[PDB]
Formats: structure tokens, sequence, C-alpha cells
């Protein structure tokens, strides 16, 4: 019935956070009401120590904020490797024990930021770990994969590629967020240039809700946990779909709010509102799973769907007949009582596996070999437990996985 | 260029790890690799990929046999006053130092039985033959490794020596150290000393290990000549910098026919460029299923090199 | 991060004089005083230049590598001379010789031990370090030979961090010296063998770009240091600095050489204009553009404009548009599609700082690398051929332990060196 989640480093901490406040607010729970169900892992202590000294303080038990004194490292081997296996255990004992102390779950819902140290590395080896104590369960990962252009850490896709190929043999079903394609969204469909962290965060904050939140929560058309992967991965692969988000609106600009069914869902498609710079340059969708919320009418969703499945711009598989999960909750979104979100009476959180992400992959397995065709910060892993092996080797892991999101698709 | 591949037989450890042979070896020249593969849906098949060189060694061959067919037609070549090369490329643990060293699983022991040793009986045997004798030649050897583009005399305790080029560009290791041979049993002390010195890591459990480039080289001398009569270089290549090498190691085999820089083919140049200069290229497979991919490899690099001739 | 300069020679050190007069000021340190600093941003990444012990004197961590006592005498004997701690003189009361064997196989060889000890003791400083500033000049001793053979030990040690190396290769017209081609031809040597970064500078190209593009008529030495001085502080400590899109070291390094060759830049400063008058403010930014990619203005001798680019760095440092900054840029490429090599569909980088060099309103540093300073070891390899075959001055050489394939070698390879970098220029 529940889904854990380990929210693991820096960024997915502040996600967490940030998730985690979109909660209790839409379910009346105050600073300090119930008891999370999820942990806090970090090798920097500064940030976990901003779940202890700003908000959210109290509502967390300092049992399930893991820290690590030590020294984070922008890099996967010392994340994953050396420093982040001495935490792992004691991680897992949360994971463990919280996964006891609840009644027949589901899943552990996984948030951390494919391109960091202790998120890309440490990760890899809490959901190695995960695939085998539980592999019985759901492992559905929400990633904030790095930006096409706009990318952070110098070594980023060292810390990404390895972070998926560790991991693509444990998730289920692998979300996908891309920090820059929605700042797109912050610059386009909401208009500022003031875009804070503290926002990506309450927008990803949002499409979340969406996926566990209210779906876990009665409906006229309820969706588990487990549905997801199944309605939504093709293929072993820890398949990566796309959030997607309708009314993203700006709650003080334009207002046409009421953007009946027929237009919230069109919008779901038009590749500038889709948290992610995979713009369906070809990738032919296989199975979108529209999460609705809101008031309503199966009817006008079975037909505003209907109209879409006949756009034939919008191309789906060939080996797919019909690849529409429509899940409808009834409790309408909630937004922040004033951040910069509309707040409209019905939502739509699509997600997706497109045969675009054959881009965003090759892109960014374009940009390691490069950096690696020179060893560039190489012997920054090797002097952490790691060899030419694991490079060289989780390079030829994505290289069929550019190959695998080209097959089942493209072709007939 | 004559290139040729020899697969090595599955060891007491694969075999009791029930490691599956993968190769085959049903022709003189043709080498079969059973590549097991999945499709998508995991359906298990075999793409039987062939390959045909030169001479193509099963795992029953002794290294008489492989030196006879490889290294042993060069020796001539350094007489005729050509300068000859032989190399052993493969991936680690493929039987390139068992080869040349002489046999062992640790790469390590008789160096009489190795391509080194055999290479040097010859070379005595024929400068006895009456076309020869007149030439009043004397033998030199000398043994180097190269290891991260530096240069260690492994007949003078790992000393680094330099390389310099000129504009001429010929190139030269000052400080290498040549001793003379007039006996097999001469040729086998330097080996043996060299090999003791030979470069690695910690004491491993067990084998060898090719962090380095071996050379070890035969040199004719009767007062310079063409800077001496022949030369003959028998090089014991690392694992498959050390990719820079391979690359440029295969650029100058392949200009040999016709006529990005590395120590390897500096050291080796002058062996490249003359006319009158030969080699060989053998390539060291390990025929287990878990090394298919390392194979594959290895043959698609041999294929470019005989692909010159 | 983290780096620590080097002073080899007399030049890279009377430079050093120079980079450190300036770099103290855009970090408020007086003297042996401390951070004065007129912001409290000029001291949250200091560290990438000095070391705390007292409270008050955070010492540059560079190292003054010379055989001329006089020399380092001077930069001790004068104004922030007193700053550095004694312990980073690493001063040969030998010969001198202007020979670059004479300091780098006879006489330096013997001082290098008593250097690389300290380079140590600063690298194992703290925190972690990034790589190392190196200054001198390739026409002389204790610059050329001593120098390069520093880092040849550097290089050994640690070749992980980065090498940024400063050679004020020797100027056409006029030859500063006289075997300049053989201490030249073999620095270079080492240098496409060693550090990662070169920036070439021409004391004749500053001349001009100093006295023209500053109506300065007596542009002493001083002043072209100073110049120079002023492009190393745009490149490295600027982008310790915080910025809308900044890089480091690497980034510069990893986005500006194709071919581990090593690749030599030629750096440009941007608000480049006489004193009073000129100042025209004429700094909107496609007036910083206009500045640093013309002929004229690269310290470099060689022009531009005879010769593709293979890379490109604007790395400004003043509050402007990341719209009117990554335009400019593009125009730039496309009104010079001619120059600027097609491979690489953006060659340039543009990186941007937010504080500015102290008393200026906006400016950013250019670093080149481009084709054209193949014309340049294309001189300096003329000279040697044109001498070597004759052998001039080379008993100087030999009688201190050389050898006569020493010089053939550097040639050569430098010499190949502008080979290759035609095979881009086309």
């Amino acid at each position: 019935r529940e889904c854990i989640s380990i929210h693991v480093g820096q960024a997915g901490v502040q996600i967490g956070n940030a998730c985690w406040e979109l909660y209790c607010l839409e379910h009346g729970i105050q600073p300090d009401g119930h008891v999370p169900r999820a942990v806090f892992v970090d090798l920097e202590p500064t940030v976990i120590d901003e779940v202890r000294t700003g908000t959210y303080r109290q509502l967390f038990h300092p049992e399930q904020l893991i820290t690590g004194k030590e020294d984070a490292a922008n890099n996967y081997a010392r994340g994953h490797y050396t420093i982040g296996k001495e935490i792992i255990d004691l991680v897992l004992d949360r994971i463990r024990k919280l996964a006891d102390q609840c009644t027949g779950l589901q899943g552990f819902s996984v948030f951390h930021s494919f391109g960091g140290g202790t998120g890309s590395g440490f990760t890899s080896l809490l959901m190695e770990r995960l695939s085998v104590d539980y592999g019985k369960k759901s492992k559905l990962e929400f990633s904030i994969y790095p930006a096409p252009q706009v990318s952070t850490a110098v070594v980023e896709p060292y810390n990404s590629i390895l972070t998926t190929h560790t991991t693509l043999e444990h998730s289920d079903c692998a979300f996908m967020v891309d920090n820059e394609a929605i700042y797109d969204i912050c610059r386009r469909n909401l208009d500022i240039e003031r875009p804070t962290y503290t926002n990506l965060n309450r927008l990803i904050g949002q499409i979340v809700s969406s996926i566990t939140a209210s779906l876990r929560f009665d409906g006229a058309l309820n969706v588990d946990l487990t549905e997801f992967q199944t309605n939504l991965v093709p293929y072993p692969r820890g398949h990566f779909p796309l959030a997607t988000y309708a009314p993203v609106i700006s709650a003080e600009k334009a207002y046409h709010e009421q953007l009946s069914v027929a237009e919230i869902t069109n919008a779901c498609f038009e590749p500038a509102n889709q948290m992610v710079k995979c713009d369906p340059r070809h990738g032919k969708y296989m199975a979108c799973c529209l999460l609705y919320r809101g008031d309503v009418v199966p009817k006008d969703v079975n037909a505003a769907i209907a109209t879409i499945k006949t756009k034939r711009t919008i191309q789906f598989v060939d080996w797919c007949p019909t690849g529409f999960k429509v899940g409808i909750n009834y409790e309408p979104p909630t937004v922040v009582p004033g951040g910069d979100l509309a707040k409209v009476q019905r939502a739509v959180c699509m997600l997706s596996n497109t045969t675009a992400i054959a881009e965003a992959w090759a892109r960014l397995d374009h940009k390691f070999d490069l950096m690696y065709a020179k060893r560039a910060f190489v012997h920054w892993y090797v002097g952490e437990g790691m060899e030419e092996g694991e490079f060289s080797e989780a390079r030829e892991d994505m290289a069929a996985l550019e190959k695998d999101y080209e097959e089942v698709g493209v072709d007939s | 260029i004559t290139v040729c591949v020899r697969k090595r037989p599955i060891s007491r450890k694969e075999v009791n790890r029930k490691e599956i042979d993968v190769i085959s070896v049903p022709r003189k020249d043709m080498l079969i690799v059973h590549e097991p593969r999945s499709k998508v849906d995991l359906t298990k098949f075999l793409e039987n990929h062939k390959f045909r060189f030169d001479y193509a060694f099963n795992d029953t061959c002794d290294n008489a046999m492989v030196y006879k067919y490889t290294a042993k037609p060069l020796v001539k070549t350094i007489f005729e006053g050509g300068m000859a090369t032989c190399f052993a490329y493969g991936q680690t643990g493929s039987g390139k130092t068992h080869t040349m060293g002489g046999e062992f699983n640790g790469k390590v022991q008789d160096c009489k039985n190795g391509i080194y040793a055999m290479a040097a009986k010859d070379v005595f045997v024929t400068l006895n033959m009456p076309r020869y004798r007149a030439m009043n030649l004397v033998v030199s050897a000398s043994f180097f490794e190269i290891y991260s583009g530096k240069v260690f005399d492994l007949l003078s305790d790992k000393q680094k020596l330099r390389v310099l080029e000129d504009g001429k560009q010929q190139v030269q290791v000052v400080g290498l150290t040549e001793k003379v041979v007039d006996g097999v049993e001469e040729v086998l002390k330097l080996i043996q000393h060299g090999n003791a010195a030979r470069t690695s890591g910690q004491t491993s459990a067990n084998s060898n290990s090719s962090r380095s480039h071996a050379v070890f080289q035969i040199v004719l001398r009767p007062q310079g000549s063409t800077k001496i009569h022949g030369k003959f270089s028998f090089i014991d290549l690392a694992g498959n910098e050390i990719n820079k090498s391979l690359l440029a190691l295969k650029e100058c085999i392949r200009a040999l026919g016709k006529q990005r820089v590395s120590k390897l083919t500096q050291v080796l140049r002058d062996s490249f460029i003359g006319e009158k200069s030969k080699t060989c290229m053998i390539a060291m497979i390990s025929p287990g299923l878990s090394s298919c991919e390392h194979t594959l490899n290895t043959l698609r690099y041999a294929d470019r090199v005989k692909e010159l001739v | 991060r983290e780096i620590v300069h080097i002073q080899a020679g007399q030049c890279g050190n009377q430079i050093g004089a120079k980079f450190w007069e300036v770099i103290s000021d855009e970090h408020g340190i007086d003297p042996t005083g401390s951070y004065h600093g007129d912001s409290d941003l000029q001291l949250e990444r200091i560290n990438v230049y000095y070391n705390e012990a007292a409270g008050n004197k955070y010492v540059p961590r560079a190292i003054l590598v010379d055989l001329e006592p006089g020399t380092m005498d001077s930069v001790r004997s004068g104004p922030f001379g007193q700053i550095f701690r004694p312990d980073n003189f690493v001063f040969g009361q030998s010969g001198a010789g202007n020979n670059w064997a004479k300091g780098h196989y006879t006489e330096g060889a013997e001082l290098v031990d008593s250097v690389l000890d300290v380079v140590r003791k600063e690298s194992e400083s703290c925190d972690c370090l990034q790589g190392f500033q190196l200054t001198h000049s390739l026409g002389g001793g204790t610059g050329s030979g001593m120098g390069t053979l520093l880092i040849s030990k550097i290089r050994e040690e640690y070749p992980d961090r980065i090498m940024n190396t400063f050679s004020v290769v020797p100027s056409p017209k006029v030859s500063d010296t006289v075997v300049e081609p053989y201490n030249a031809t073999l620095s270079v040597h080492q240098l496409v063998e060693n550090t990662d970064e070169t920036y070439c500078i021409d004391n004749e190209a500053l001349y001009d770009i100093c006295f023209r593009t500053l109506k300065l008529t007596t542009p002493t030495y001083g002043d072209l240091n100073h110049l120079v001085s002023a492009t190393m502080s745009g490149v490295t400590t600027c982008l310790r600095f915080p910025g809308q899109l900044n890089a480091d070291l690497r980034k510069l390094a990893v986005n500006m050489v194709p071919f581990p060759r090593l690749h030599f830049f030629m750096p440009g400063f941007a608000p480049l204009t006489s004193r009073g008058s000129q100042q025209y403010r004429a700094l909107t930014v496609p007036e910083l553009t206009q500045q640093m990619f013309d002929a004229k203005n690269m310290m470099a001798a060689c022009d531009p404009r005879h010769g593709r680019y293979l890379t490109v760095a604007a790395v400004f440092r003043g509050r402007m548009s990341m719209k009117e900054v990554d335009e400019q840029m593009l125009n730039v490429q496309n009104k010079n599609s001619s120059y600027f090599v097609e491979w690489i569909p953006n060659n340039v980088k543009t990186a941007v700082c937010d504080i500015p060099p102290r008393g200026l309103k906006m400016s950013a540093t250019f670093i080149g690398n481009s084709t054209a300073i193949q014309e340049l070891f294309k001189r300096i390899s003329e000279q040697f051929t044109a001498m070597f075959r004759r052998k001039a001055f080379l008993h100087w050489y030999t009688g201190e332990g050389m050898d006569e394939m020493e010089f053939t070698e550097a040639e050569s390879n430098m010499n190949d060196l502008v080979s290759e970098y035609q095979q881009y220029q086309d």
C-alpha cells in the first residue's frame, strides 16, 4: 500500500524538502502534526542540516536523516565505493527499519540527482542493495538528469553515465525531470528570470505530488505504483519516462485558468512544457500515464485522448495499439499559498516513455567520451577504488541503451 | 608482414570455473569464434564469426611449433642485413609472455622454451653456416621495457634511459646496454635476468602482468654496417599510453607495406622505415566465453594489420 | 581550489613582481599587510594564491627560482618584495650563465632538488591543488633551461594538477639575446610535453600594443610586465570568482585543447584605452569583442588574421547580459567564418565572472588557441637551423655537458609541432 522514499544527494534533498512540503500542505498537517515515511542521505552535513535547521524541522526523526560529516566529492567513485560505502549499511537500516514498521508496502520512491557525488554514486549502491533485499517490490527512482547545456559539475557525465549503468539493472521505473528544460517553463510558461532552485523544486514538488500523494489517494480511476511500471515500461531496462504537468500557468500574469480538460491535455504534448530537454524531436511515445486530478469527466478524457490518438503528428510506437493509462483522481491540485503557481481546479501530470530520450542519452554519452578520451578527471576516481574497468565497462553499458531505445522504436 | 593467431587452451582455473571454450580452429588458417548472444527477448543464439590468418594455431600447438611459423622465417632476414620484428599481441593472460619469454602460467619461467631463446638458437646456427661465416659477425643482445613513455634497461637494473631524436628523425636510446653473446646459454642468462627485473605490481598471487612493453633484441654487428648488420626485435606487448602505442603500432606496420607517436613506435621506428624489413604479428587469444569481447577486439585489430598485406 | 605560482629565471621573476603587484591589489593585500579589500568578495577565494599563518599575513604561494642573486635581490629589496616568505627564494648563487644547458643540466640540475622540496611544501599546503602558474622567458638560462626542468619534474609529481605556462617567446624584429633560438627551441620542446596551457607573450607585440593602443611613449619594462600580469589575473584568479557562467583552469583547458600537444595560446585584454582622453567608456560589450578579436591587441607576435582558431575563451569579468555576450560572440563567429576553423561548431568558450578589475567597469580576458602561432615557432625554428648549421655558440652548451643530438631533438620536436598545427589551418 505505501511507498517509502529515499532522498539522496543535496539536490535530492532540496527537491525532497520541496515535494515533502507540498505534501502536508494539501493534507492539512502543519509543521508539527504526524510522521513522514522517508529518509535523507548526504555525505555533506551542512545540507541535511538545512532540513535540521530550516522549515519542516520537527516533522522528521533525527533517525531518518542520515549524514556523513565527511566529504561529499563531486565524483561517483568516492561516493559509491570509498566513502559512500561506510554510510550505506546505516542508510539501509532505516529503509529496513522504516520498511518493517509499515503494512504491506509497494516500494521506495528514490530521489537523486544523477550528476552528483552523493547522488550518483551512493544511490547507485543503495538502489543496488535494495534490488536484492526487496526484489519483490517497486523501485521507481525519480531523477534530475544533467541539463543539456547548462550542467554544473565539470565531470557531471562521469557521474551520470555511472549512476545509470549501476542503477539500470535495479530500478523499476525511473522518472526524469530535466533541470534546464524546467527553466524554460519558468521563463516561457510563468515568466520569471528569477527562478530560485527553490522553485524548480516546487514544480517537481508538484508533478511528484501527482504521482504518489494523490494517486495512492482514492479516486474515480486509481493507479497503484505497480500499475506504472506495468503500464509504463515495455522492457526490463529500468526505463525512464518523462514528467510533464499541464496547468503550469502563472498565478499573477495571465488568467484563463478555466481551461477545460480538452485544453490541459493538449498542453502536455507540446514539447515546451515537459520538464525535460528531450523535445519529441522524433521519439515516438510508447506509453503514457495521464494522471488527472480535480474535476474531470471520464468522457471528457475518453475523448480528449481520442482526439489525440488521431493527431498522428504525435506518432505512437507501432507495436503499441493503445498506450494511454488514464489515471483520474478527485481532489484538485494544491498550489503553494503564494509562490507563483496559478492554482487551477484540474491538472494533467502525464509521464511517458518516449523514443525521444534516444537523444538525451546520446548527447550525454558523447559528453563522457570526450573527457574519458583524455582521462580528464579520471585520477579522481581511480584513487577512489574504481578502475579503467568500471568506466569503459559502463560506457559499453549505455551504448546498448542507445541501441535499445533505438530498436524498441524507429522500426516496425 | 605476416599475421597469425594462437589460441591458448583453457587453464585449470577456467576449467574449474567451467568456462566454455568459445573458439575453434578447424583449419590451418581459419579461426572461428562462437559468440554467445541473446536477443532482446533473451533468446540464446550463436553468432559464429570466421577469421582467416596466415597461420592459425590451436590449443595443442607448442611454442616450438608457433615459433617455426612466425619468428623462424624472420631470422634469415637479419643475416640478409634487414630488420625484423615479431610482436605478441592480445589480452591480458592470452599467452604473450608465455610464448616469447618461456613457459609459465605466471608468464615467467623457462627461457629456453620461448621464442626469444629459440630465435637466438637459430641465430648462432645460421651464423656458423658457410654463406654467413665470411660475414664475421658478432652477436649482441639487449632487453628493455617501455612503461608510461619511459624506457628501462632490464639488462642494467631497470636503469631509466633517455630517448632522443635528431632532426633527421632517427631515434637513439642512449645508455641501452648491449651484451655480447656467443652461446645460446648466454642469451638464456640475459633473458632470465631481464625477466626477473621486469615491471609489475605487487607480487600477484599468480601470473606476471603486462603493465609494460617488453622488447628483447638480437643485433648483428660487423663494425656498424647499416648502423649494425641486422637486428631482430622481439616484442612482448602489454595487454590490449597503451592504446596510443597500439594505434601507433598498427599504422607503422601497415606503413611497412607501402612505405600520433608513441615511445614504442619511436624506438622501433628504424625497423619500419627500411625497405629490407619484415614483421610478424601473433595475436594471442584466450578461449574462455568470458573473454569473448576481448578476443573480438584482438581479432579485428589483427585483421586490419594483415589488411596491409 | 588552489595554485602555486613559479617565477623561473629573471624575467619570469621580474614579472612575478608585477603579477603579484597587481593580483594583490586585486585582493587587497598590502606588502606584509592583510586584506584591506574594498569589498568582502576579494577574500572568500584568495586561498588560490596565499596561505594563513599570522592573521594579517597572507603570503603569496609562489616560487622564486634563479641562479643570479642580484635579480631576486632586487625583487626582494623593492616594493612588495618583502611579502614572500624567504623560504620561497630558491637562489643559485652560481654563475647564472645564459646557457639553456647551464641551467638545465649542469648548474640548475643541482638547485632543482632544493626547489622541488618547496614546490611540495606549498603543494601539500592545504585543501585541493588545481595547478601551478609558470612565468619565464625562453631566451636565457634560468628561464628556459632551469624553469623548463622545474616543470618536467612537477609533471612527474602531479600529472593530475594542471600547468599553465606564461612564456616570453623570443620577439622577432630584435632579439634581446644572441643564442635566443638555442635557449628557446630547447625550452619549447620541454613545454610541448609537460605543461598543458601556455600563454606566449612577445616583448615587441606588447610595445606595439603598448605604444599605439596606449599612446604611451616611454613603455618601460615595468609596463609591459604590468600589461601581461593584467591578463594572467583575468585568467586564473578571476575565474576563482563568482559568475553567471564561471569556468576554471580546467574548463579553460578542457575547452581549449583539442589535441594533447598542449598547444599555446595568445592572451588579449579588453579595455585597453589610453588614460585621460580615450576614456571613452565605449565598453558596452561590442566594444570589448571589437577589441579582443582584432589583430593588434594580441600579446602574441603573430596575427590571428593569418590563421584559423581552434578555440577561444573570452573570460569576461564585469556585470553584463548573458545575451549581449552570448550573442556578440556569434556574429563574431560568422563575420569571420573564414578564420575560425569549422570542425568545431562553437569554437568560442564564453566565460563570465561578475566582479571586474578593481577600478574598471567591464573587462574580458581573451585566450586564443589560433593556428596562427604556427608562424612563430617557424620563426624560432628557422633562427636555430641558420645558426645550428654552423654550431654557432654551441661550445657553451656542449662544454657544459650537452649533446649534439639534444639540439637536434628539440628543433625537430618543436619543428614538427609547427607541422601539426597546420593540420587544422587546413
